[PDB]
């Protein structure tokens, strides 16, 4: 339920950042 | 390890063109919160477009309120 404002941005075709 | 990171990475493929038909300016960003809950939620929402929508709206208004609090300081 809780949501990060600061979440890393997911650009489709590369790496999503903040990827453990 | 790196096949939950495709896992991830696959899962916000599938989410991003439905969030982009909703919410198309702000997709990146509220794809990118979605992508932080656990997966299992996440495969529930491409199946159930009602649950996806109400995510969404969610993170909308996390951003919102973030927004908010960010221009009360500069």
């Amino acid at each position: 339920s809780n949501l990060n404002p600061n979440a890393p941005e997911f650009h489709p075709g590369v790496p999503w950042k903040g990827l453990q | 390890p790196l096949g939950s990171q495709e896992q991830k990475q696959m899962l916000g493929e599938r989410l991003f063109p439905l969030i982009q038909a909703m919410h198309p300016t702000l997709a990146g960003k509220i794809t990118g919160m979605l992508l932080e809950i656990d997966n299992s939620e996440l495969l529930h929402m491409l199946e159930s477009p009602e649950s996806l929508r109400s995510k969404v709206d969610e993170a909308v208004a996390v951003l919102q309120a973030h927004q908010a609090k960010e221009a009360a300081q500069k």
